[PDB]
């Protein structure tokens, strides 16, 4: 198969006669196909944060486990997300949503989460203070589909309820292999933080995981079933 | 016909581009160093277990059975080397396959450049 062509079926998977393995690839037999010299490997890293979220209870959906797409609260009327800390902000765009890093001087004084559709009212690294409308929801605002919220934290002052969260998401990145390279780790495998992925000529071209991730093989030079 | 013979035999197996080539050479060297690695496992010379790979690879009974009336027979000077390193943990038993695949890849690259 020519460059750019990706194999639909995953590595080490049963393939029926005639079944497509790619746009122009048509299997001629029943067996298990294997990737040969994958020309690209996409690794999605895992990133965790304990964010603080503040939303009025009147509209809040009370849920311990928020999965991707799980609808986060309601927000009857558009609600300003009020700052509980003064310092230097920051904006981490999380897919549909965002994240605020509030830091006095260097270290952070707190961690903040913005659900999908809850928009940032402050520039990254901008001068801000407490009691300040950091974000705003227009209502609705479900959890992002690339991120899971484990381990909810329940606390309430009355009207606007403050819940801390345990956030686990992913940040995918691609690595295009070269002829001087060869895949080491197998397809679909849990990968240690900071480990060799694809062995190369010089140790430089060698792929070294930036964080605890997962490995995925894509668009190999060729594939064959046996 | 012997003339056409070899030509049609090698014309059966294709060539190798940079990808396959570099890979194959890497496989071979990995098998070699794997042998040197296992050369300290039981204390066997890097050349010894090296040919011991041949016993199950490019023929079973045909590599050592007739290099003359005497050589390194399968039961005597071979079998005690085949079932010796045969009991070693993961960190050893893996280099076995590294040497298997390296040894095969050698012959492969050869056939490719034939």
């Amino acid at each position: 198969l020519p460059a750019g062509v990706d194999a639909l079926v995953k590595d080490g998977e049963e393939v029926v006669k005639g079944q497509e393995l790619a746009p122009g690839v048509v299997s001629r037999m029943d067996g298990v196909a294997l990737y040969r010299f994958p020309r690209r490997v996409r690794v999605d890293y895992l990133r965790k944060e304990r964010a603080a979220l503040r939303i009025p209870l009147s509209a809040w959906v009370e849920k311990e486990a928020y999965r991707p797409g799980e609808v986060l609260a309601e927000l009857s009327e558009p609600y300003l997300f009020r700052a509980e800390e003064s310092g230097v902000v920051e904006l981490k765009d999380l897919a549909e949503g965002h994240l605020i890093y509030l830091r006095q001087e260097e270290e952070v004084v707190a961690r903040y989460f913005l659900p999908a559709g809850m928009t940032p009212l402050v520039v990254e690294g901008e001068i801000v203070e407490v009691g300040q409308p950091l974000a705003e929801g227009k209502g609705l605002l479900r959890l992002p589909r690339h991120m899971t919220a484990k381990e909810v934290e329940a606390e309430e002052e009355g009207d606007s309820v403050h819940l801390t969260l345990f956030l686990e998401w992913t940040e995918p990145k691609d690595y295009k292999v070269a002829p001087h390279m060869n895949v080491i780790v197998p397809e679909g495998a849990k990968v240690q933080a900071g480990e060799k992925i694809v062995a190369a000529i010089d140790p430089e071209e060698e792929v070294i995981a930036e964080a605890e991730g997962v490995v995925h093989l894509h668009e190999p030079a060729s594939i064959l079933v046996v | 016909d012997p003339v056409r013979q070899y030509l049609h035999e090698i014309g059966q197996v294709p060539l190798l581009t940079l990808e396959e080539e570099i890979d194959l050479a890497r496989k071979v060297e990995e098998g070699m160093e794997a042998i040197k690695k296992l050369s300290e496992a039981t204390g066997l010379d890097q050349e010894l277990i090296r040919e011991v790979v041949r016993a199950k690879i490019l023929g079973t009974a045909r590599i050592q059975k007739i290099p003359g009336l005497k050589e390194k027979p399968d039961p005597k000077t071979v079998e005690e080397v085949d079932g010796k390193l045969k009991s070693l943990p993961k960190e050893l038993k893996r280099y076995l396959h590294i040497a298997r695949e390296g040894e095969a890849a050698r012959q492969h690259l050869i056939e490719a450049n034939l």
